[PDB]
């Protein structure tokens, strides 16, 4: 399973920290909200890491 | 924070939010340099807010400091979130007034039923989005480590406590993170996890501060 085609995961933690996720019904990445742990991999720090990592998934 | 009211402008004034570029996170001010928050909040390049009610505004009562050092405990494990406690040196001394103000340390550990404030700008939705301009404020009382465990689990460990209403309606939520859980005017938590926000049967998990005051005391003294 494609991590680039999961939904985007806040996970538990209560921050409110922007984040990157490669939306594949967009097309793009996009941000979310991620509250600070426990990640998944579509994930990213960047608009730019998340295009390289799963750009056209 | 769901479920809870506007605080009042200047009214938690050892309040602090974390910035980078924008609201993350929440803390305590412990001493003129020093804040206490969670070690999921953890960033370099972090901007103390201090004397804050109308984040999104400058309203004239700001102190903006950089923080110098942004220590996570040498335990904190970010599975299992045990030792989720962070400290940060400002990078020069707040300016202490009645808007911008230290909270004790805890001298004991707090007991089930203890009503306590929780504070943050925080999302003050269960369900959907919104996060206001102002500082929210709740009042919660702890829970006991059988219910809490009871809630999560497999999940609580001895360094995290339960607080807030089993029925749902009143919690904090994504944006409070870092923030205090004041008890008789001792920061007995940090706001840390939890499943939703102010969902049934799924209380919020806080760092139990008390724990760790030989440890803040003594990383602060040598830093
Ligand atoms: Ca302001």
């Amino acid at each position: 399973p494609d991590f680039c085609l999961e939904p985007p995961y806040t996970g538990p933690c209560x921050a409110r920290i922007i984040r990157y996720f490669y939306n594949a019904k967009a097309g793009l990445c996009q941000t979310f909200v991620y509250g600070g742990c426990r990640a998944k991999r579509n994930n990213f720090k960047s608009a730019e890491d998340c295009m390289r990592t799963c750009g056209g998934a | 924070i769901v479920g809870g009211y506007t605080c009042g402008a200047n009214t938690v004034p050892y309040q602090v939010s974390l910035n980078s570029g924008y609201h993350f996170c929440g803390g305590s001010l412990i001493n003129s340099q020093w804040v206490v928050s969670a070690a999921h909040c953890y960033k370099s390049g972090i901007q103390v807010r201090l004397g804050e009610d109308n984040i999104n505004v400058v309203e004239g009562n700001e102190q903006f400091i950089s923080a110098s050092k942004s220590i996570v405990h040498p335990s904190y494990n970010s599975n299992t979130l045990n030792n989720d406690i962070m400290l940060i040196k400002l990078k020069s001394a707040a300016s202490l007034n009645s808007r911008v103000a230290s909270i004790s340390l805890p001298t004991s550990c707090a007991s089930a039923g203890t009503q306590c404030l929780i504070s943050g700008w925080g999302n003050t939705k269960s369900s959907g989005t919104s996060y206001p301009d102002v500082l929210k404020c709740l009042k919660a009382p702890i829970l006991s480590d059988s219910s809490c465990k009871s809630a999560y689990p497999g999940q609580i460990t001895s360094n995290m406590f339960c607080a807030g209403y089993l029925e749902g309606g009143k919690d904090s939520c994504q944006g409070d993170s870092g923030g205090p859980v004041v008890c008789s005017g001792k920061l007995q938590g940090i706001v840390s996890w939890g499943s939703g926000c102010a969902q049934k049967n799924k209380p919020g998990v806080y760092t139990k501060v008390c724990n760790y005051v030989s440890w803040i005391k003594q990383t602060i003294a040598s830093n």
